[PDB]
RNA sequence: AGUAGAAACAAGGGCCUUUU
C-alpha cells in the first residue's frame, strides 16, 4: 500500500544517487551476500562486561517508537523514566499487563524439537544411582530423533517453499516428490504473524541430525544421548528405562530387511543382476509415520553401514564410508597397505584352488557384538590381535573371523579334510573363495572352530601375563593360552575419518573401492528368511503375491490416471470445457468395462454418470472420487435400485465417498492412491478443492523458448492459464523464464541407460 | 543467486506486487499508474546517471 | 563431494559421468572438464529421447560417447552407405530420417559468438543447434520436436541453479572452445623473486624443480649424516635417581610486604541492622554515619608510620563533610590532586620541534627501565592462612541462589553435598573476604561507568546474617576512586582505601599503609588504627573480584573427584564415611604431619583458590607452568619409575627467574622444598 | 605518589566524552 509507494520513492532516491547506482546496474544479485559482510561488522571480546557496563545506563534499551505509541502503554505509571518520548522495567509492565496476542499456541509447532524433547523425558522412569567404573567408548554417534532426514539442500527448498513462495525457486525433483511434507509444514505456518527467519532456523534444527563423538556405554540410540549427561559418567550410573521412545530402530530394521530381500531377488540374473537390481530399488516404497517415501532417497539419507546398504548405496552412485565388511563383522584400516599375491590350497590330496592374500604390514579396528579388536597383519600372518570386549562367545568369534580375513593358519595351507569340492564353489555357478568357504565351516558347528582356534599355536601362560592371555574358551586367565592374543579391559575406541569414497560394483555384487579390496558381497549375508512388511510397496511384477483380478484392477486404475496429463482429449482439458459426455468414451474406460460386475453395471453407470456432471458443471468436484467413478459410465444407464456401493466382479466394492482397502485417500496426503495397499502417484497437473494451493499445478508446466510477446503473470494467474500457452514468469531471485503448460518429462535414466549400452556394440 | 542484476530484480518485483495489488487488494488505478511511472523514471535515471 | 565427480552426480546421471571420465582419460585433459562433456552427452541421450523413423526403426544415431577410434569408422560407414560426402570435422548425432549429421553446441553467454563461429567453421554443411542456458535457441534449419526442446531447457535450468548455487557457472568451468586454457598470471616480478628465493645450490626455480620432482631416496647417504650429526651432539641423558634436585635458591632482602586490597586479618567492622529499603550503598554509608561513632573519629596529626600524612588527614574530614552533606563528590584540591596524580602524567613533547639546544636545556636519555626489586620470604603469610581458616562469628556472607527440585537419586544426592559443602564454606573469614569484594567492586564498578570525571566516595561494606535471627550491614571502611575515564580497555584508575583496624602496624608487612591511631571504640574500650593505602585497580581485576565465587566450583569439583573416585574402587556410595574419616596432611607441627578430614580441608582448598585469584600476576604463572615437571617426577619416584631428563639445572634456574616480590609464589616455593625434604626420607631423587 | 611488565597508564579532544 502506502508503504509500497515508499518503498518505490526509496529505490527512486538510491538510484538518484551515483554510487549506488553503479553498485546496483553492475553483476548480479549474489553481490548482495558480499555486500552483507562489508557492512555492520564489529565484535568485542568481553560482552559480558560491556553488557553490565551498558546495563547500568541511565537508558540501557532501544525501542521503536511506533510501537511504543501504539500499545499506549503510561510513559512513567509511577515516576519510572520508561522512555524519554528506554528502560528495562517497561518490558516488566508490557508482561505482567498490556497489549495480549489473540493466541500463543503456535509456539508448540515452531520448537517442536524441544517440545519433544520435553515430552519425552516426562516419560522415564528413573531406577537407581549405583557406582562403578563404567567402560566408555569414544565413538561417532547421532544426539537427536529425527524423522525424515534431509540434506541441507532439500531443507533449503523446504524452508522458502514453506515460507516465501513469490521468491520460491524454480520446482525441484524432491518437492514434486515430497508434497505431503511441503504441504503439512506449509499449513501450520501460513497466513501467521511471525518472524519468519526464526522459523526457518528452528526448521533446520529440526530436520539435521546432530551427530557427534562422544564417549557412550550402553546402548545407542539418539533418545539417550540428548541426555547422556544424566545417565552416567565415568563412576557413576543412574539406570533408567527408556527403550520405549521415539522408536527408531525398527525403521532402520525394516530398510535393511528391505535391502536384503531385494539384493537377493536380484542375484538370480546372472547377466543382468544390477539393472535388475536398480530398477527393483526404484520401483519400491515404504511408508514412514504417515508420509511413503521412496526407498532410493531412504538409501541415500541413511548411514547404517551394513552391506544391504552399502551394495544398494552403490548401484544408485552414492558415496559411502569407509568402512569394510566380513560376515556379521565390522573393520576400520587404521594403516597400512598391500596388493594382492595368489596362493594354491589343496582341498583333499591334491585339489588347487587358488586363493589371493595381501603382502604388507595392516593395522585394522573389528567390531562384533559385544566386542571389539585391534589386530594386525603382515604377509599371510595374524601379527597380533588385541581384545577389549566383555564376553566369551563374541570374543572367541571376533578371534575366528579376524584370522580368516588374514588368511593365517596351516588350513589354508592344507584344507581341513571335511570340507569338499561341491561346497567350495559354484553354489549357483559362482564360485565362492576359500575364505568365505572357511566362514560358513566355522558357522556350521562349534568344533570346527575349536579345531581352527587349536591352529594357531598354543603356549603356556607365563608369569604376570596371566591376566592379559586367552584360552579356548575365552577364558580371562589359564595355565595355557593362545600364542599371541593379548586382552585387555576396555572398548577399543573406534576411529574417525571424514571421507567418502567412490566404489563400484562387479556383474557379480563385487563393490570394488577404486582398489582391489571387496568392500562387501551378497556372501556376507544371512541365509534366507521369511518377512511380513507392513506399509511397503513392491510395485513390480516379479516382487508380487496378488492374483490377476487386483492386479488388474489397479493396472487399470494407472492407465485412468496416465490420462490426466496435459493436452486437448484429456480429463482435465475435459473438464475445463464442461465436455463430461466425453469421458464415458474414453479408452481406458472401455478397457475397465469388462470388469465390471455386469448384472447392474448399467444402474451404476446411471448414478456416476450423474455424480461427475454435478461435479463437473457446478465446479466443485473431487478429483479422487472423478477418478474413482469413471469406469462405470461406459455402459447405458438403466433403473434400479443404488444400495450404496459400486461392485466389481471379483466381489470387492467401491462406495462413493468413505475410503475402503480397495481404493484409500487423504486429504492429508492428496497424491496417493492406495489400491489393495498399492501406491498409485497421481501427477500434479490441476488443483482440487482440498487440494488446491500453489504446488498442484507446478507439474503441469515447463520451460520453453523464450518469448518476449508473451504475457507476464502472478503466480495465482497460473490457474487460469490455458493448456500448451505459453508465459513469462519470474522465477526465484533474478530470473525471468517462460513456461508453457504441458508436461514433458521423460525418464533420464532409462534413456542415458539404454544409448550407454548402445554405445558399448 | 541469478543473472538479474539488483535494480532489475527490484524493478519486476516490484511491479508484480503492484499488479497484484491493484488486481485485488487495496489499490486503486491511478496508485497504480503513480507508482509505475516512478519506477520508469527511477530506471531510466539509474541507466542514464552512469 | 570433495571431488568432482560427486558433484557432477548430484544432477548429472552417474553413468554419465563415468563416461565423460574416462574421454577426459583418454584425451588427457584436466577432469575439472568432467562436467560440461558430462552435460553434452546426456543433453544427447535425453535429447534422442527413443525416437524412430518411420520404418519403425531407430531415428537418431550417437556417435559422441563412442572412443574416437570408432567415431570416425561409424561417422565414414554411414557417410559412404547412404551416400554423403565425407565430413572434414566429427558430429554428435547422425539423423537417418533426413540423413544428414547434428551437432549439438551449449554457450553460458547470451550472444551469437560462438554461434557464429560454428557456422563459420561448418558452413551450412549440417544441423547445428546452440542451446542457451538462460532459454536462447540459435540453428540454422527447423528447429526440434517440440518435447525434446522442453526436456533440454528444464535440464539446463536445472543445472544452471545447481551451478550459479555452488560458485562454478563461470568460463573456469564452463568456457569455450578458445578459453581453455586456464593459468595463473605469471607476472615479471613476481618471477623475479621466485627466482631469488631458491636455495644456494640452485640458482633458477626450474633446476629445484627438475631436482625435486624426480629425487629418489639413497638411504645410506642419509642415515651416515645422521650418525654423523648424532656424533656431534653428545645429547645428555640424567636419570633423576643418579642427578638429584638441589633445593630452589630463593631470592634474597626484606620481607614481601602486603599487596591485597583489602584488610583481612586486621580489618575491624562496625555492624547496624539491615533495612531493605535503604539498601545502596550510599545509604547504608550514611545510617552508618549518622548514628555519631563514626564522627568520633579524629585521627591525630603525627601518624605512627607512613608518609604523606596530611593529605590523608586532609581528604578524610572532607569526605566526613560530604557525607554530613549527602552529596558524595569530592572537589579537586591540592590533596586530592597529589593522591590522585590528576596532573602527574608527562607532558608530551613533539620531535620535529626538537634540537641538540633543548636536548642540553634537559636531560634526555632513553628510559631506564626500573625492574622489580627481590624481596625475601614472609614470615606473615602462615598467620593470615590460619587466620582465615577460622569461623566468623557471622554466616551467609556471600550471597547464593536458591537450590532448584529434585525427580531423581542423583539429583538428591548433588544437593545433599551441596547444602553440606555450602554450609560449611559460608561461616569462615575467606568467605567475608569473598563477599566484600564482591560487594565493594560492585559498587565501584557501577560508579566509575556512572560518574567519571567526579571523584566519588564508595564504601568497602558487606552484609551478612547472625547464627542461629537478623540480617546485618558491616562496614570494614571507606574507599573513593579518583577520575576513572576507562577510554580503552585494561585502563588505570587510581584509588584510595582507608580502613580500620585494633592492631599495632608492623614494619616489614604494613610497609604500604599509612596508620593514624584515631581515638578509641567499645567492643571494653579499645584504640583504634587508621590504615590509609593508595593504590590502583583497572577493568579485568574488577570483573573478577566481582566473579570471584568460581573458588567453590574448583573446590567442589576436587572434593567431589575425590569421593566418587574412592567409592567406585568399593562399588558403594561412600561419600560420608570419606569426608568424615580420610585424613588429609594440612601442615607440621613440632616435627610431625598434622592431618585433618576433608571436611576441614576444604577450608585450605578455598583458600588457596582466593589467593589464586588475588594475587595473579605473571610470576605466578610462570611458576604455577614450570613446577609441574617437579610433580611428575615426585609421582615416578613414588612408583619406582625410572624418570630421566636432559637438564634440570636449566629449568631451577628457570623458576628462581621467576620469583620476585610476589608473596605467595615465595611461600609456594618453600613450602615445595619442605615437601620434597619430607618426602626424601621415603623417596628418592632430591638432595638437601 | 601509585600500578605492572618484559610496555604502558598516570584522561582525550576542541565547553563536551548509584540497589547481588
Amino acid at each position: 500500500m502506502s508503504l509500497l509507494l515508499t518503498i518505490a520513492k526509496e529505490y527512486k532516491r538510491l538510484c538518484q544517487d551515483a554510487k549506488a547506482a553503479q553498485m546496483m546496474t553492475v553483476g548480479t544479485v549474489s553481490n548482495y551476500t558480499t555486500f552483507k559482510k562489508w557492512t555492520t561488522s564489529r565484535k568485542e571480546k568481553n560482552p559480558s562486561l560491556r553488557m553490565r557496563w551498558a546495563m547500568s545506563s541511565k537508558f540501557p534499551i532501544i525501542a521503536n517508537k511506533r510501537m511504543l505509541e501504539e500499545a499506549q502503554i503510561p510513559k512513567e505509571h509511577n515516576n519510572v523514566a520508561l522512555w524519554e518520548d528506554a528502560s528495562a522495567s517497561c518490558i516488566n509492565y508490557w508482561n505482567f499487563c498490556g497489549p495480549c496476542v489473540n493466541n500463543s499456541e503456535v509456539i508448540k509447532e515452531v520448537y517442536k524439537s524441544r517440545f519433544g524433547r520435553l515430552e519425552r523425558r516426562k516419560e522415564i522412569m528413573w531406577k537407581e544411582l549405583r557406582f562403578t567404573l563404567v567402560d566408555r567408548q569414544r565413538r561417532r554417534v547421532d544426539t537427536q530423533p529425527v524423522e525424515q532426514r534431509l540434506r541441507t539442500g532439500e531443507i533449503k527448498d523446504l524452508q522458502m517453499w514453506t515460507l516465501f513462495e513469490d521468491e520460491a525457486p524454480l520446482a525441484s525433483k524432491f518437492i514434486l516428490d515430497n508434497y505431503g511434507l511441503v504441504k503439512e509444514m506449509r499449513s501450520k505456518f501460513a497466513n501467521k504473524p511471525l518472524n519468519k527467519e526464526v522459523v526457518a532456523h528452528m526448521l533446520e534444527k529440526q530436520f539435521n541430525p546432530e551427530s557427534r563423538f562422544l564417549p557412550v556405554f550402553g546402548a545407542i540410540r539418539p533418545e539417550r544421548m540428548e541426555l547422556i549427561h544424566a545417565l552416567g559418567g565415568e563412576t557413576w550410573i543412574q539406570e533408567a528405562n527408556t527403550a520405549g521412545i521415539s522408536n527408531v530402530d525398527q525403521r532402520k530394521n525394516d530398510i535393511r530387511a528391505v535391502c536384503r530381500k531385494v539384493c537377493l531377488a536380484a542375484n538370480a540374473s546372472i547377466m543382468n543382476a544390477k539393472s535388475k537390481l536398480v530398477e527393483y530399488i526404484k520401483s519400491t516404497s515404504m511408508r514412514i509415520g504417515e508420509t511413503e517415501r521412496k526407498l532410493e532417497e531412504l538409501i541415500l539419507e541413511t548411514d547404517d553401514v551394513s552391506p544391504e546398504v552399502t551394495l544398494c548405496k552403490s548401484a544408485l552412485g552414492g558415496q559411502l564410508g569407509k568402512t569394510l565388511s566380513f560376515g556379521p563383522m565390522l573393520l576400520k584400516k587404521i594403516s597400512g597397505s598391500g596388493v594382492k599375491v595368489k596362493d594354491t590350497v589343496y582341498i583333499q590330496g591334491v585339489r588347487a584352488v587358488q586363493f589371493e592374500y595381501w603382502s604388507e604390514q595392516e593395522e585394522f579396528y573389528g567390531e562384533y557384538k559385544s566386542a571389539t579388536a585391534l589386530f594386525s597383519r603382515k604377509e599371510r600372518s595374524l601379527e597380533w590381535i588385541t581384545i577389549g570386549g566383555g564376553i566369551n562367545e563374541d570374543r572367541k568369534r571376533l578371534l575366528a573371523m579376524c584370522m580368516i580375513f588374514c588368511r593365517d593358519g596351516d588350513y589354508f595351507k592344507d584344507a581341513p579334510a571335511t570340507i569338499t569340492m561341491a561346497d567350495l564353489s559354484t553354489k549357483l555357478g559362482r564360485e565362492i573363495p576359500y575364505q568365505y568357504v572357511m566362514m560358513n565351516w566355522i558357522q556350521k558347528s562349534e568344533d570346527n572352530l575349536e579345531a581352527l582356534l587349536y591352529s594357531r599355536g598354543i603356549v603356556e601362560t607365563n608369569p604376570g601375563k596371566m591376566g592379559s592371555s586367552m584360552g579356548i574358551d575365552g577364558s580371562k586367565r589359564a595355565i595355557k593360552s593362545l600364542r599371541a592374543v593379548t586382552i585387555q579391559s576396555g572398548k577399543i575406541d573406534m576411529p574417525e575419518s571424514k571421507e567418502k569414497i567412490h566404489l563400484e560394483l562387479s556383474d557379480n555384487l563385487e563393490a570394488f573401492d577404486s582398489s582391489g579390496r571387496i568392500v562387501a558381497t551378497i556372501l556376507d549375508l544371512p541365509s534366507d528368511k521369511k518377512v511380513t512388511f507392513q506399509d511397503v510397496s513392491f510395485q513390480h511384477p516379479d516382487l508380487a503375491v496378488l492374483r490377476d483380478e487386483k492386479t488388474a484392477i489397479t493396472k487399470g486404475y494407472e492407465a485412468l490416471i496416465k490420462r490426466l496429463g496435459t493436452g486437448d482429449n484429456d480429463i482435465p482439458s475435459l473438464i475445463a470445457k464442461k465436455d463430461y459426455l466425453s469421458l464415458y468414451n474414453l479408452p481406458e474406460v472401455k478397457l475397465m468395462a469388462p470388469l465390471i460386475r455386469p448384472n447392474r453395471k448399467g444402474v451404476y453407470s446411471r448414478v456416476a454418470r450423474k455424480l461427475v456432471s454435478t461435479q463437473v458443471t457446478t465446479g466443485h468436484y473431487s478429483l479422487h472420487e472423478l477418478i474413482k467413478v469413471l469406469p462405470f459410465t461406459y455402459f447405458a444407464p438403466k433403473q434400479g435400485m443404488f444400495e450404496g456401493r459400486l461392485f466389481f466382479s471379483n466381489d470387492s466394492f467401491v462406495e462413493p465417498g468413505v475410503n475402503n482397502n480397495v481404493f484409500s485417500w487423504s486429504k492429508a496426503d492428496s497424491s496417493k492412491i492406495y489400491c489393495h495397499g498399492i501406491a498409485i502417484r497421481v501427477p500434479l497437473v490441476v488443483g482440487d478443492e482440498h487440494m488446491d494451493t500453489s504446488l498442484a499445478l507446478l507439474e503441469g508446466f515447463s520451460v520453453c523458448e523464450n518469448d518476449p510477446r508473451a504475457p507476464m503473470v502472478t503466480r495465482q494467474d497460473l490457474i487460469d492459464v490455458g493448456f500448451g500457452q505459453k508465459v513469462r514468469l519470474f522465477v526465484g531471485q533474478g530470473s525471468v523464464r517462460t513456461f508453457k503448460r504441458t508436461a514433458s518429462q521423460r525418464a533420464a535414466s532409462s534413456d542415458v541407460n539404454k544409448n550407454v549400452k548402445k554405445i558399448k556394440m | 543467486i541469478g543473472a538479474m542484476s539488483i535494480g532489475e530484480a527490484i524493478e519486476e518485483k516490484l511491479l508484480e506486487r503492484a499488479k497484484m495489488k491493484r488486481d485485488i487488494g487495496a489499490i486503486e488505478d491511478s496508485e497504480y499508474e503513480e507508482i509505475k511511472d516512478i519506477i520508469r523514471d527511477a530506471k531510466k535515471a539509474r541507466l542514464e546517471s552512469r | 563431494s570433495k571431488t568432482f565427480a560427486e558433484i557432477a552426480e548430484a544432477f548429472l546421471e552417474p553413468e554419465a559421468v563415468r563416461i565423460a571420465k574416462e574421454a577426459v582419460e583418454e584425451y588427457g585433459d584436466h577432469e575439472r572438464k568432467i562436467i560440461q562433456i558430462g552435460i553434452h552427452f546426456q543433453v544427447c541421450c535425453m535429447f534422442c529421447d527413443e525416437y524412430l523413423s518411420t520404418n519403425g526403426s531407430d531415428r537418431f544415431v550417437l556417435i559422441e560417447g563412442r572412443k574416437r577410434g570408432t567415431a570416425v569408422s561409424l561417422q565414414n560407414e554411414l557417410c559412404k552407405s547412404y551416400d554423403l560426402e565425407p565430413l572434414p570435422f566429427l558430429c554428435d548425432i547422425f539423423d537417418r530420417e533426413e540423413k544428414q549429421f547434428v551437432e549439438i553446441g551449449i554457450t553460458r553467454k547470451a550472444d551469437d559468438s560462438y554461434f557464429q563461429s560454428k557456422f563459420g567453421k561448418l558452413g551450412n554443411s549440417c544441423k547445428i543447434f546452440v542451446f542457451s542456458y538462460d532459454g536462447r535457441l540459435d540453428k540454422n534449419c527447423e528447429g526440434p520436436m517440440e518435447e525434446q526442446k522442453l526436456r533440454i531447457f528444464s535440464f539446463l535450468a536445472t543445472a544452471a541453479d545447481f551451478l550459479r548455487k555452488e560458485n562454478m557457472f563461470n568460463e573456469i568451468f564452463l568456457p569455450d572452445n578458445e578459453e581453455t586454457i586456464i593459468e595463473m598470471k605469471k607476472g615479471k616480478t613476481f618471477l623475479e623473486l621466485r627466482d631469488e628465493s631458491v636455495p644456494l645450490p640452485f640458482q633458477t626455480y626450474e633446476q629445484m624443480k627438475d631436482y625435486c620432482e624426480k629425487f629418489k631416496g639413497n638411504p645410506r647417504e642419509l642415515a651416515s649424516k645422521v650418525s654423523q650429526m648424532q656424533s656431534n651432539i653428545k645429547l645428555p641423558i640424567k636419570h633423576y635417581e643418579q642427578n638429584k634436585f638441589r633445593q630452589i635458591r630463593l631470592p634474597k632482602g626484606p620481607m614481601a610486604p602486603y599487596t591485597h586490597k583489602f584488610l583481612m586479618e586486621e580489618a575491624w567492622m562496625f555492624t547496624k541492622i539491615s533495612d531493605p529499603e535503604r539498601s545502596r550503598a550510599g545509604e547504608i554509608l550514611i545510617d552508618f554515619f549518622k548514628k555519631g561513632n563514626l564522627s568520633a573519629i579524629r585521627p591525630k596529626d603525627k601518624p605512627l608510620q607512613g608518609k604523606y600524612p596530611i593529605h590523608y588527614k586532609n581528604l578524610w574530614n572532607q569526605i566526613k563533610a560530604a557525607i554530613a552533606d549527602r552529596t558524595m563528590v569530592i572537589n579537586e584540591n591540592d590533596h586530592s590532586e597529589f593522591l590522585g596524580g590528576i596532573g602527574r602524567a608527562s607532558k608530551k613533547i613533539p620531535e620535529i620541534s626538537l634540537t641538540q639546544d633543548v636536548i642540553t636545556t634537559e636531560g634526555l636519555k632513553q628510559s631506564e627501565n626500573k625492574l622489580p626489586e627481590p624481596r625475601s620470604f614472609p614470615r606473615w603469610f602462615n598467620a593470615e592462612w590460619m587466620w582465615a581458616i577460622k569461623d566468623s562469628d557471622l554466616t551467609g556472607w556471600v550471597p547464593m541462589a536458591e537450590y532448584p527440585p529434585a525427580d531423581n537419586e542423583l539429583e538428591d544426592y548433588a544437593e545433599h553435598l551441596n547444602k553440606t559443602m555450602e554450609g560449611v564454606l559460608q561461616g569462615t573469614n575467606c568467605a567475608r573476604e569473598m563477599g566484600k569484594c564482591i560487594l565493594t567492586v560492585g559498587a565501584l564498578m557501577t560508579e566509575c561507568r556512572l560518574f567519571p570525571g567526579k571523584i566519588k566516595v564508595v564504601p568497602i561494606y558487606a552484609r551478612s546474617k547472625e547464627r542461629k535471627p537478623s540480617e546485618m550491614d558491616c562496614l570494614f571502611g571507606i574507599c573513593v576512586k579518583s577520575k576513572s575515564h576507562l577510554n580503552k580497555d585494561d585502563g588505570m584508575y587510581t584509588i584510595i582505601t582507608f580502613e580500620f583496624s585494633i592492631r599495632e602496624p608492623n614494619l616489614e608487612k604494613h610497609q604500604k599503609y599509612t596508620v593514624f591511631e584515631a581515638g578509641h571504640t567499645t567492643v571494653r574500650e579499645v584504640p583504634l588504627y587508621l590504615y590509609c593505602r593508595t593504590t590502583a585497580l583497572s577493568k579485568i581485576k574488577n570483573d573478577w573480584l566481582s566473579k570471584a565465587r568460581r573458588c567453590f566450583i574448583t573446590t567442589m569439583d576436587t572434593v567431589e573427584t575425590i569421593c566418587l573416585r574412592e567409592s567406585a574402587k568399593a562399588e558403594e556410595n561412600l561419600v560420608e564415611k570419606t569426608l568424615n574419616e580420610k585424613q588429609m596432611w594440612i601442615g607440621k607441627k613440632n616435627g610431625e604431619l598434622i592431618a585433618q578430614p576433608l571436611r576441614e580441608a576444604l577450608r585450605v582448598q578455598l583458600v588457596q583458590q582466593f589467593y589464586f585469584c588475588i594475587y595473579n600476576d605473571s610470576q605466578l604463572e610462570g611458576f604455577c607452568n614450570e613446577q609441574k615437571k617437579i610433580l611428575m617426577a615426585l609421582e615416578g619416584d613414588k612408583k619406582n619409575k625410572s624418570s630421566f631428563g636432559f637438564n634440570p639445572e636449566g629449568l631451577l634456574e628457570k623458576i628462581e627467574e621467576c620469583l620476585i616480590n610476589n608473596p605467595m609464589c615465595l611461600f609456594m616455593a618453600q613450602r615445595l622444598n619442605e615437601l620434597v625434604i619430607e618426602a626424601s626420607k621415603r623417596g628418592a631423587k632430591f638432595f638437601k
